[PDB]
C-alpha cells in the first residue's frame, strides 16, 4: 500500500479530503492553523496513488504527500 | 419479447443471458462434450479429449508440413504423426505443470462442506476457498485427466494416420 | 421582429479584436504563462465552451461555414486566375497528349528558376497534378479569357460569402428553431442543392460542354470553335453535332424521350479519342441524378400536411434485440452539433475515398487517364482527405459522448445498449484485428523468410501456395458480362478495370483490365486489417469516453485530458482524445499502405505504353505480381527502385521534390522528439534557461512553460503526419512526373 | 425480474463484478431515495432508483464512492458503503463515524501526521543499510 | 561415431531439450508458494 | 598556398566548372525561340553565372582540387572578407537586436502591467528603443561599468 | 481608428509586418547584389 503523510503546513482547506476518490483522507481537529483542522490519512490501505489529493493542495510545496510503495489489488485499482 | 436478460436474475454479474450463452442448443451441445458430459471419470474425459485432439492435429502437420507430398508418402505420414505426437507431449507437459501449480486437493465437493461446517481456521486456500467442485479440480483428478489426454492423443493420432493412409491408398 | 431571425444581435466593433481570448471565461483575464497563448488557439473554435446557449453556438457555426466557403471560393478564384495568367492552357488544348499542364511560374530568385520545367508549349513552370486543365476542357473552356472571368466570379462569390457570414452573425442571426428544421433542411439540401445543381450542370453540359468537346475531339481548333453563348442563341450549331435539337423540347413534354438518345446516351467504357467518360453519358447521368434527388427532396414534412416526420420514422424502428430502438436519436441529432459532425465527417471521408476509387477506375475527364501524375495525385489526395475526415468523425462522436450525451434521454435506446455491451464489441474487434494482422502480415513475413531461406516453392505466391481472390474475380467477370445480359442497354462495361480491351490514347494506356492474383489478396487483407485496427482504436475511444473499469468517472475529466495519474499502474492516454491521436497514427499507416498499393499496382500492371502491334509494356514491367508478396520486395522493388527519381532530382527541374523529400524526413524525425519525450524534462530545462535569462535580466513577464501533455502529443502527431505525408508526396510526384 | 426488490431497476451490464467479488471481497452501497430517479451506473449505463430502499453491489470501493458522489447531485446523502468478504462479513466503510470525512467530527485522531513541513524530511543516505 | 556427427547430436539436444527443461524448472520455481 | 589550396584565378577545374555550366545553359537556351521571355531569362542566367565566376576568380579566393572557393577562417586578415568582416557585421547586428530587446524588457518591466506590454507592444517606446541600438557596444560597456548589467543574488536557485 | 491601431500593435501583426519587411529587404539586397559569397569590400 502507498504511504500518505500530512505536514504541519496544512491550512485545513479540506480540498484534499473532498478530492480523494477512495476515502483515504479525513479532516481531524487541530490547533496549528486558523481553521483548527488538519488532514489525516487513516485509510491508506485504500490509497490508489492517483495523487488527486495533492493536486488540490494550495500550500506552497504541498501539505499532503503520497509516496508510492508496495502494490495491492486495492492500490492497483483492479476490479478483477 | 426480449431475448437478452440479466444472467440468473443478477444484474451485477459481468455476463448476460443471450440466445447463445443460455440457449437450449448451447446447453445440450456443451453437456454432450467430454469436458462437461455427465457420468465421465476425469480419465475418460482426458482420453476422449486427447483422442479428438490428436485426430484433428495430425491433419495440418501431415498436409502442410516440411515433407509434404501431393501423392501419398509413408515418410510424410510418419513426419506428421511424429509432429502430432510431440505436440501432444508438449500439451501434456503443460497440463501436468498447470495441475501441479493450481490445485492442492485429492477429493473435492467435500472439503468445501467440511470447512463450511467444521470451521477452517487454518492457512486457507486448501481447506477454505477452493474454486470449483468438479472432480477435474483436484490434484488426483487433473493428473488422471492429463494421463488420459496423453494416451488418447497417441491413440487418436495413430488412428487418424491409419485412416489417412487408407483414404489415400484405396480411394 | 421576424420569427426565424434576430435583428442586430452583435455589434460590429473592433474592440474585441484588441482583447485576445475574450471568448473564453478563463483566457479573458489575460496571459500569465505561455500556456495561455496555446490555449487561445486550441479553444478558438470550441464554441460549446464559449457560450451556454445552443442558439449562439449554432449562429457561430453558421457564420464560420460562410467564412469557410468564402475561403474556398477565394482558393478556386486563385486557381482560375493562375490558369488564365500563369499557365499554358491554350497550348495544352492544342496538344493534350504531348504538353504537360503547368499553371504556376516561379520567380527568378536565389537560383530557384530551375523549378520552371520544360512543360512544353513554349512555356516554363511547375507541372500541375491537380487536373484543372482536364476539368476546364471538360467544362468546354477553350480560352484563358473564360478562366479570367471565372476567377472574377470566384472573387465576387468569396466576397458575397464573407458578407453573408457577417450579415448572419451581426445583422440577422437565425434562431434555434430555424436551425432545428432538419426536415426542411434535408428537403432543401436534397432537392435544391443536390438535385438542382445536377440539373443545372446537366444543362450546362448539354448546351456548352457537349458541343464544344465534340468539336474539340473532331479536331476543330479552339479558335474557330464558336463562343459558348452561340450554341444557345443558334439551334443550328448544336443540331449539326447532335441532330436531335431540331425537335426542340417537344419530345421532352410529349414523353418521347427516345428522341434525345443523340446526346443522352448510355454507353459505358471510355471515349476512344480522349480516354475519358463519354460526356453524353455524363450529361445523362447528371440529369438522372437531378431527377432522383429532386424526388428524394419531397420526403420530410416541413410546413404542410405532407411528408415524413423523422421522429416518427425513428421511433417506429424498434426490435426484440434492440429494446427501444431509435427512440431519442432525433433529439440527439437535433440538439448536438458534435453528433451531426461525427456522422457527416465519417460519411464525407468515406465518400471522398469512394470518389478517389471511381476517379481512376472510370476517368471522367478528357486526357486525364493518360496524365499519370494527375491520376496518382488525385487518388492519393482524396484518400488522404477521406482518412482524415473519418478520424475527425470518430473524434466528434467521442466529443458528443463526453459532452452532449444525456443518459436520461437515452434510456434503453441504441446508444445505451451499445455502451452496455461495449466490452463484447471491443474484445471481438480486438480478436478480429489480431487474426487479420497475424494472417496478412505473417503471410508476408512467411514469404520473406521462405525467400531468404531459398525455398521458393513454400511461398504464398502464384507459382506456389496460391490464394486466389475468387470472390473478386467472380465480380469482375459479372461486370464485364453486364452489357447485354444484365445491363442490356449498355454498350460497354462501366470500367475496363473489370475486363475488356486495352484503351490507349496516343500510345499511352488509359485503362486496362486490372488482374487480381495472390498479390492482391494479401494487400487487400492488409487493407482490411489496418482499417479494422483504426476502427478498433476509434471505437474504443468513443465507447470508453464516459467511463471504464479503470476510471468510472472519465466523463467528468472531459474529452481532452492527458491522464488521471500514475496510479492504477499508470493511466496515460485514457482520454478519448488520446484515441483520436493513436487513431490518426493508424489512419496514416492504413492510407500509406493503400496509396503504396495503388501506385505500385497501377505502375506495374495498368499504366505504360502500347506498341503499334498491340504489345503492352508497363512502367515497371509487371514486378508487382511476384515481388509485392514480401516485405523485402516492397523495400527494394518499390521503395528503393522508385525512389531513384527523387534522389537524382538535384540540378533538375524536380529538385524541389528532393528538397521537400529531405525536409519531410526532417519533420517526421522532429515529431519523435515530442512523441517520445515528456514535459518534466522540458520544463526543468526551461528552468535553467529561465535562470540564464534572469541572470541577464531578460526573463519575459509571460512565464515560459513547456507545452502541455496533450499539446505535446498534438504537436508530435501533427509533425509525424506532415513529415510522412510530405515524404510520400514528394516521392510520388517526382517518380510519376519523371516517368 | 430481479433477485431482490430493493435493487435498482437495472437491466444488467457486462461491466459488473467478476469472479474476484466472489472469493476476495465485494462492496455494497445502500441508500434511500424519495423518487425513482434515473441515474447512471458506475459500471455500465442507466438504472432507475426505487422510491425507497436501494441496494447496489460493486467490485470496488471506488465504484461505490463514485455512485455515492453521483447520488449527492440528487440531494441524496444517507448513502452508506459496506465491504463484504467472501462470506457475509459486513464492514461499514464510508460513513465510518456517521459523519462524512469532509466534516470534522470529534473522536478522530490524526493518522500519518508529521510535525514539520516537507523540507524537514531526513536525507535518504541516512536511511540506508539500516 | 565421427566428429562430424556431433553437430547433429548436440544442436537439437541443446536448442530444443534445454529450453524445455529450463522452462519447466523456471516455471515451477516462479510459480512456487510459501 | 594556405593549406595546399590555389587561387581560383589559376584553377583549371574552376574554369571547367564555369564552361560546363555555361554549356548546359546554352543547350537549354537552344530549345526556345527568338527573343521570347524564356530565352531572355536563360541569357540572364548565363550572364549572372559568368559574372559570379569572374567575381569569385578576382576575389582572393582559394580553390581546392574540386574547383570550389574554400574559406580561410584561421583569422588572417589577408582572407579577412570571408569570415572576419561578416563576423563583425553579424556581431554588430545581433548585439543591436539583443540590446534593444533587453532594453524594452527592462523598460516595460517597471510599469503597472509588464505582461500586457509584451503581447501588445508599445510601438512608440519600441521604436524609441530600437533606433537607439546603434550604440549597443558603447551602452553595454557603460552599463557593465555601473553594475547595472548583471544581477547578483536576487536570482532564484533550485533546492540543491 | 483607436482600437484598430491597437490591434495592429499586437504581437502577431507586428511580427508578421516586421518579418515581411525583413525578408523584403534581404531579398532585394540579394536581387540587386546577387551571389555575394564574401564581404563586398
Ligand atoms: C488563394 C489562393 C492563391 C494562392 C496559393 C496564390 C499563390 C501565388 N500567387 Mg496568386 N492570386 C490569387 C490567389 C492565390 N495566389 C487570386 C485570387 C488572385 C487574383 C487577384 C491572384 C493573383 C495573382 C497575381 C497577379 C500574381 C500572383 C502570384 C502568386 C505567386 C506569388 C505570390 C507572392 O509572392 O505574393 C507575395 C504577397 C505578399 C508579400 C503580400 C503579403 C504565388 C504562387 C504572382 C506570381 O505568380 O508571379 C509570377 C503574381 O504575379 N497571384
Ligand atoms: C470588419 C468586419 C467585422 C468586424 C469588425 C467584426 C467584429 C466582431 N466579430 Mg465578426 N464576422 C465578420 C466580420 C466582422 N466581425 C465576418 C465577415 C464574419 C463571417 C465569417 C464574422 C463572424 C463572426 C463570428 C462567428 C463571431 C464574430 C465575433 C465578433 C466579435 C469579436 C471578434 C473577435 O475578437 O475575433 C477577431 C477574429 C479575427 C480577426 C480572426 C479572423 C479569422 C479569419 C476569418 C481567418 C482567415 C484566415 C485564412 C483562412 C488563412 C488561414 C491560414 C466582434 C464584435 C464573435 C462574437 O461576437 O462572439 C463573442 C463570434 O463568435 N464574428
Ligand atoms: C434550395 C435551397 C437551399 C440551397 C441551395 C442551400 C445550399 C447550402 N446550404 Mg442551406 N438551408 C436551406 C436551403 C438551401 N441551402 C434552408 C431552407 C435552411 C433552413 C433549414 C438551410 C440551412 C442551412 C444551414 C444551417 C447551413 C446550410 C449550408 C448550406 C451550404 C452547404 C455547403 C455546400 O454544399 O457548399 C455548396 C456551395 C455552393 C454550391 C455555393 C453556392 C451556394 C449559394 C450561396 C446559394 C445559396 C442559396 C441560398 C439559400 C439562397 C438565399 C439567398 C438570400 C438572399 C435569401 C449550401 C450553400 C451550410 C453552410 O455552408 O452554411 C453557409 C450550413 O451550415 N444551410
Ligand atoms: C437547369 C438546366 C437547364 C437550363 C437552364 C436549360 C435552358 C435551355 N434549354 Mg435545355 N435541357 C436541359 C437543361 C436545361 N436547359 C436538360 C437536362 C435537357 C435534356 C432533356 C435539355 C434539353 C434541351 C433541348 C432539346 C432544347 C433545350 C433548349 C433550351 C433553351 C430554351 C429553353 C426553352 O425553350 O424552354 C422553355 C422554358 C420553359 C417551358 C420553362 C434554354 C437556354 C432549347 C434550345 O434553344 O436549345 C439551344 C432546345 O431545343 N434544352
Ligand atoms: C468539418 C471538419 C471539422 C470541424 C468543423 C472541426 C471542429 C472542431 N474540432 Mg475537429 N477534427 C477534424 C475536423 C473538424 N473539426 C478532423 C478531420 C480531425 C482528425 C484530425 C479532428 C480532430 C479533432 C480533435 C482531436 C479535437 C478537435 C476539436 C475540435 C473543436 C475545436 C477546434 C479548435 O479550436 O481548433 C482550432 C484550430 C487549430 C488549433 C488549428 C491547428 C493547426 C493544425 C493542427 C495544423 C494544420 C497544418 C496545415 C495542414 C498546414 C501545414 C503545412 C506546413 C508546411 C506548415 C471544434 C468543434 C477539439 C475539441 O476540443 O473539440 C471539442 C479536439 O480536441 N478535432
Ligand atoms: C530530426 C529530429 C530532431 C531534431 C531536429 C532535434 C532537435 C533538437 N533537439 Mg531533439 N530529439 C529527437 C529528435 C530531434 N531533435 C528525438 C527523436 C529525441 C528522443 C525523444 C530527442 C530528444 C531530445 C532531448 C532530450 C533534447 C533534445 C534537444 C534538441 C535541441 C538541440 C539543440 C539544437 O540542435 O538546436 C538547433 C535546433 C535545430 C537544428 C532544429 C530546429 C531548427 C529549425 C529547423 C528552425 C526552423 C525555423 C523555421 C534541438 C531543438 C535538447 C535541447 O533542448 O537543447 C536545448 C535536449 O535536451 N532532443
Ligand atoms: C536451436 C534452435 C532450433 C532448432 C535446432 C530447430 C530445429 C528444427 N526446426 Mg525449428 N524453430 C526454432 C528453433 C529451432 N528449431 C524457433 C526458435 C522457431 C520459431 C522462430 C522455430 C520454428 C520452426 C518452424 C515453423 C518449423 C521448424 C522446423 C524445424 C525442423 C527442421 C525441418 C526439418 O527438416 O525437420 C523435419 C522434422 C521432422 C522430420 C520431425 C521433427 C519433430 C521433432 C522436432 C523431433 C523431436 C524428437 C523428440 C526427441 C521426441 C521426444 C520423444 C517423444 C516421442 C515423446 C527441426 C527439427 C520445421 C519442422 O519440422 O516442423 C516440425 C517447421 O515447420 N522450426
Ligand atoms: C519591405 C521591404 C522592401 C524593400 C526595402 C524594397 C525596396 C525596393 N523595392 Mg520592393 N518589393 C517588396 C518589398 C520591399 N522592396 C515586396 C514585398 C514586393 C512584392 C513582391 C516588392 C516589389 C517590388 C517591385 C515590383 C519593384 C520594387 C522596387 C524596389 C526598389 C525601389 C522602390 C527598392 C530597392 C522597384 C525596383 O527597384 O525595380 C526596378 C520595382 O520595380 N519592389
Ligand atoms: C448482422 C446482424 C444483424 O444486424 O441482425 C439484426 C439484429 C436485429 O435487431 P433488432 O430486430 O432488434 O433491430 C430492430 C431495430 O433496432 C432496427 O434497427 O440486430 C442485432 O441483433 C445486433 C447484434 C449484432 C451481432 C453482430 C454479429
Ligand atoms: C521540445 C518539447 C517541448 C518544448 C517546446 C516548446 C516550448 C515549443 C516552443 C515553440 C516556439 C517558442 C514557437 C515556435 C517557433 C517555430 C520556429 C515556429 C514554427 C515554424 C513555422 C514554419 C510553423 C515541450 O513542451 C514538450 C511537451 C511534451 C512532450 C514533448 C515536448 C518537447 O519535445
Ligand atoms: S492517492 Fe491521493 S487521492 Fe488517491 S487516495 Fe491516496 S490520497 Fe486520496
Ligand atoms: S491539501 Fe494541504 S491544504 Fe488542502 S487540506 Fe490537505 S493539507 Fe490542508
Ligand atoms: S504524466 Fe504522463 S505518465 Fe504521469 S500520469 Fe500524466 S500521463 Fe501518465
Amino acid at each position: 500500500s502507498h504511504t500518505v503523510k500530512i505536514y504541519d503546513t496544512c491550512i485545513g482547506c479540506t480540498q484534499c479530503v473532498r478530492a480523494c476518490p477512495t476515502d483515504v483522507l479525513e479532516m481531524v481537529p487541530w490547533d496549528g492553523c486558523k481553521a483548527g483542522q488538519i488532514a489525516s490519512a487513516p485509510r491508506t490501505e485504500d490509497c490508489v496513488g492517483c495523487k488527486r489529493c495533492e493536486t488540490a493542495c494550495p500550500t506552497d510545496f504541498l501539505s499532503v504527500r503520497v509516496y508510492l510503495g508496495g502494490e495491492t489489488t486495492r492500490s492497483l485499482g483492479l476490479a478483477y | 419479447v426480449s431475448f437478452i436478460k440479466p444472467y440468473r436474475q443478477d444484474p451485477f454479474v459481468g455476463h448476460l443471458a443471450t440466445p447463445i450463452t443460455t440457449s437450449a442448443f448451447t446447453r445440450a451441445y456443451l453437456k454432450v462434450l467430454p469436458a462437461y458430459r455427465p457420468g465421465l471419470t476425469p480419465l475418460s474425459r482426458g482420453a476422449e479429449i486427447g483422442f479428438t485432439h490428436g485426430y484433428f492435429l495430425i491433419g495440418p502437420f501431415y498436409t502442410y508440413g516440411p515433407l509434404r507430398s501431393v501423392e501419398f508418402s509413408l515418410t510424410s505420414l510418419a513426419a506428421g504423426l511424429l509432429a502430432a505426437i510431440t505436440l501432444l507431449l508438449i500439451l501434456t507437459v503443460g497440463l501436468s505443470i498447470y495441475g501441479q501449480v493450481t490445485y492442492d486437493v485429492y477429493d473435492n465437493a467435500l472439503i468445501v462442506k467440511l470447512v463450511r461446517q467444521m470451521v477452517g481456521s487454518e492457512r486457507t486456500q486448501d481447506l477454505p476457498q477452493i474454486k470449483g467442485t468438479s472432480e477435474l479440480d483436484t490434484v488426483l483428478g487433473w493428473q488422471k485427466f492429463s494421463e488420459g489426454f496423453f494416451s488418447g492423443g497417441l491413440i487418436g493420432s495413430i488412428v487418424a494416420a491409419v485412416g489417412i493412409a487408407l483414404y489415400s491408398t484405396y480411394l | 421582429k421576424s420569427t426565424i431571425v434576430d435583428f442586430n444581435p452583435v455589434e460590429t466593433s473592433f474592440e474585441k479584436w484588441a482583447k485576445p481570448g475574450q471568448f473564453s471565461r478563463t483566457l479573458a483575464k489575460g496571459p500569465k504563462t505561455t500556456t495561455w497563448i496555446w490555449n487561445l488557439h486550441a479553444d478558438a473554435h470550441d464554441f460549446d465552451i464559449q457560450t451556454n446557449s445552443l442558439q449562439e453556438v449554432s449562429r457561430k457555426i453558421f457564420s464560420a461555414h460562410f467564412g469557410q466557403l468564402a475561403v474556398i471560393f477565394l482558393w478556386l478564384s486563385g486557381m482560375h486566375f493562375h490558369g488564365a495568367y500563369f499557365s499554358n492552357y491554350s497550348a495544352w488544348l492544342t496538344n493534350p497528349t504531348s504538353t504537360k499542364p503547368s499553371a504556376q511560374i516561379v520567380w527568378p530568385i536565389v537560383g530557384q528558376e530551375v523549378l520552371n520545367a520544360d512543360v512544353g508549349g513554349n512555356f516554363q513552370g511547375i507541372q500541375i497534378t491537380s487536373g484543372f486543365f482536364q476539368l476546364w476542357r471538360a467544362e468546354g473552356i477553350t480560352s484563358e479569357v473564360e478562366l479570367y472571368w471565372t476567377a472574377v466570379g470566384g472573387l465576387v462569390a468569396s466576397f458575397l460569402m464573407l458578407f453573408a457570414g457577417w450579415f448572419h452573425y451581426h445583422k440577422a442571426a437565425p434562431k434555434l428553431e430555424w436551425f432545428q428544421n432538419v426536415e426542411s433542411m434535408l428537403n432543401h439540401h436534397l432537392a435544391g442543392l443536390l438535385g438542382l445543381g445536377s440539373l443545372s450542370w446537366a444543362g450546362h453540359q448539354i448546351h456548352i460542354a457537349l458541343p464544344i468537346n465534340k468539336l474539340l475531339d473532331l479536331g476543330v481548333s479552339p479558335e474557330e470553335i464558336p463562343l459558348p453563348y452561340e450554341f444557345i442563341l443558334n439551334r443550328d450549331l448544336i443540331a449539326q453535332l447532335y441532330p436531335s435539337f431540331n425537335k426542340g423540347l417537344t419530345p421532352f413534354f410529349t414523353l418521347n424521350w427516345g428522341e434525345y438518345s443523340d446526346f443522352l446516351t448510355f454507353k459505358g467504357g471510355l471515349n476512344p479519342v480522349t480516354g475519358g467518360l463519354w460526356l453524353t453519358d455524363t450529361a445523362h447521368h447528371h440529369l438522372a441524378i437531378a431527377v432522383l434527388f429532386i424526388v428524394a427532396g419531397h420526403m420530410y414534412k416541413t410546413n404542410w400536411f405532407l411528408g415524413h416526420s423523422i421522429k416518427t420514422i425513428l421511433e417506429a424502428h424498434k426490435g426484440p434485440f434492440t429494446g427501444e430502438g431509435h427512440k431519442g436519436l432525433y433529439e440527439v441529432l437535433t440538439t448536438s452539433w458534435h453528433a451531426q459532425l461525427a456522422i457527416n465527417l465519417a460519411l464525407f471521408g468515406s465518400l471522398s475515398i469512394i470518389v478517389a476509387h471511381h476517379m481512376y477506375a472510370m476517368p471522367p475527364y478528357p486526357y486525364i487517364a493518360i496524365d499519370y501524375p494527375t491520376q496518382l495525385s488525385l487518388f492519393t489526395h482524396h484518400v488522404w482527405i477521406g482518412g482524415f475526415c473519418i478520424v475527425g468523425g470518430a473524434a466528434h462522436g467521442a466529443i458528443f459522448f463526453v459532452r452532449d450525451y444525456n443518459a436520461a434521454n437515452n434510456y434503453n435506446n441504441l446508444i445505451d445498449r451499445v455502451i452496455r455491451h461495449r466490452d463484447a464489441i471491443i474484445s471481438h474487434l480486438n480478436w478480429v484485428c489480431i487474426f487479420l494482422g497475424c494472417h496478412s502480415f505473417g503471410l508476408y513475413v512467411h514469404n520473406d523468410t521462405m525467400r531468404a531461406l531459398g525455398r521458393s516453392q513454400d511461398l504464398f505466391s502464384d507459382n506456389a501456395i496460391a490464394l486466389k481472390p475468387i470472390f473478386a474475380q467472380f465480380i469482375q467477370n459479372l461486370h464485364t458480362l453486364a452489357p447485354g445480359s444484365t445491363a442490356p442497354n449498355a454498350l460497354t462495361t462501366v470500367s475496363y478495370a473489370f475486363g475488356g480491351d486495352v484503351i490507349s490514347v496516343g500510345s499511352k494506356i488509359a485503362m486496362m483490365p486490372i488482374s487480381l492474383g495472390t498479390a492482391d489478396f494479401l494487400v487487400h487483407h492488409i487493407h482490411a486489417f489496418t482499417i479494422h485496427v483504426t476502427v478498433l482504436i476509434l471505437l474504443k475511444g468513443v465507447l470508453y469516453s464516459r467511463n471504464s473499469r479503470l476510471i468510472p468517472d472519465k466523463a467528468n475529466l472531459g474529452f481532452r485530458f492527458p491522464c488521471d495519474g500514475p496510479g492504477r499502474g499508470g493511466t496515460c492516454q485514457v482520454s478519448a482524445w488520446d484515441h483520436v491521436f493513436l487513431g490518426l497514427f493508424w489512419m496514416y499507416n492504413s492510407i500509406s499502405i493503400v496509396i503504396f498499393h495503388f501506385s505500385w499496382k497501377m505502375q506495374s500492371d495498368v499504366w505504360g505504353t502500347v506498341s503499334p502491334t498491340g504489345a503492352v509494356s508497363h512502367i515497371t514491367g509487371g514486378n508487382f505480381a511476384q515481388s509485392s508478396i514480401t516485405i523485402n520486395g516492397w523495400l527494394r522493388d518499390f521503395l528503393w527502385s522508385q525512389a531513384a527519381q527523387v534522389v537524382q532530382s538535384y540540378g533538375s527541374s524536380l529538385s524541389a521534390y528532393g528538397l521537400i523529400f529531405l525536409g519531410a524526413h526532417f519533420i517526421w524525425a522532429f515529431s519523435l522528439m515530442f512523441l517520445f519525450s515528456g514535459r518534466g524534462y522540458w520544463q526543468e530545462l526551461i528552468e535553467s534557461i529561465v535562470w540564464a535569462h534572469n541572470k541577464l535580466k531578460v526573463a519575459p513577464s509571460i512565464q515560459p512553460r513547456a507545452l502541455s501533455i496533450t499539446q505535446g502529443r498534438a504537436v508530435g502527431v501533427a509533425h509525424y503526419l506532415l513529415g510522412g505525408i510530405g515524404t510520400t508526396w514528394a516521392f510520388f510526384l517526382a517518380r510519376i512526373i519523371s516517368v | 425480474k430481479l433477485k431482490q426488490s430493493d435493487f435498482p431497476k437495472f437491466e444488467g451490464s457486462t461491466g459488473g463484478w467478476l469472479s474476484a467479488a466472489k472469493n476476495e471481497e465485494k462492496y455494497v452501497i445502500i441508500w434511500t431515495s424519495k423518487d425513482a430517479s434515473l441515474f447512471e451506473m458506475p459500471t455500465g449505463g442507466t438504472a432507475k432508483m426505487n422510491a425507497g430502499n436501494n441496494v447496489a453491489y460493486f467490485a470496488r470501493k471506488e465504484q461505490c464512492l463514485a455512485l455515492g458522489s453521483q447520488l449527492r447531485g440528487f440531494k441524496i446523502t444517507n448513502y452508506k458503503i459496506f465491504r463484504i468478504y467472501p462470506p457475509l462479513d459486513i464492514t461499514l466503510l464510508h460513513p465510518f463515524d456517521g459523519v462524512f470525512p469532509e466534516k470534522v467530527n470529534q473522536g478522530r485522531s490524526p493518522v500519518g501526521k508529521r510535525d514539520a513541513s516537507i523540507g524537514g524530511n531526513p536525507n535518504p543516505a541516512s536511511l540506508k543499510f539500516q | 561415431m565421427s566428429l562430424d556427427l556431433l553437430p547433429s547430436f548436440f544442436v537439437p539436444l541443446v536448442g530444443l531439450v534445454l529450453p524445455l527443461f529450463s522452462i519447466i524448472g523456471l516455471f515451477l520455481y516462479i510459480e512456487k508458494e510459501n | 598556398d594556405i593549406g595546399g589550396l590555389n587561387p581560383c584565378k589559376d584553377s583549371e577545374v574552376f574554369q571547367k566548372r564555369l564552361a560546363k555550366t555555361v554549356k548546359k545553359l546554352e543547350n537549354r537556351l537552344k530549345k526556345y525561340e527568338e527573343g521570347t521571355p524564356p530565352q531572355i531569362a536563360i541569357q540572364q542566367q548565363i550572364t549572372q553565372t559568368k559574372q559570379r565566376f569572374t567575381r569569385y576568380a578576382d576575389s582572393n579566393l582559394l580553390c581546392g582540387n574540386d574547383g570550389l572557393p574554400h574559406l580561410i577562417t584561421d583569422g588572417r586578415w589577408s582572407h579577412g572578407s570571408e569570415f572576419l568582416l561578416p563576423s563583425i557585421l553579424f556581431l554588430y547586428i545581433s548585439g543591436w537586436i539583443g540590446w534593444v530587446g533587453r532594453k524594452y524588457i527592462r523598460t516595460v518591466g517597471q510599469t503597472s502591467n509588464p505582461t500586457e506590454k509584451e503581447i501588445i507592444i508599445d510601438v512608440p517606446l519600441a521604436i524609441s528603443i530600437m533606433t537607439s541600438g546603434f550604440l549597443w557596444p558603447f551602452a553595454a560597456w557603460q552599463e557593465f561599468l555601473s553594475g547595472d548589467l548583471i544581477a547578483s543574488d536576487e536570482t532564484i536557485t533550485t533546492s540543491p | 481608428m483607436k482600437d484598430f491601431l491597437k490591434y495592429l500593435s499586437t504581437a502577431p501583426v507586428l511580427l508578421t509586418a516586421w518579418l515581411t519587411f525583413t525578408a523584403g529587404f534581404v531579398i532585394e539586397i540579394n536581387r540587386f547584389y546577387p551571389d555575394a559569397l564574401t564581404f563586398p569590400f
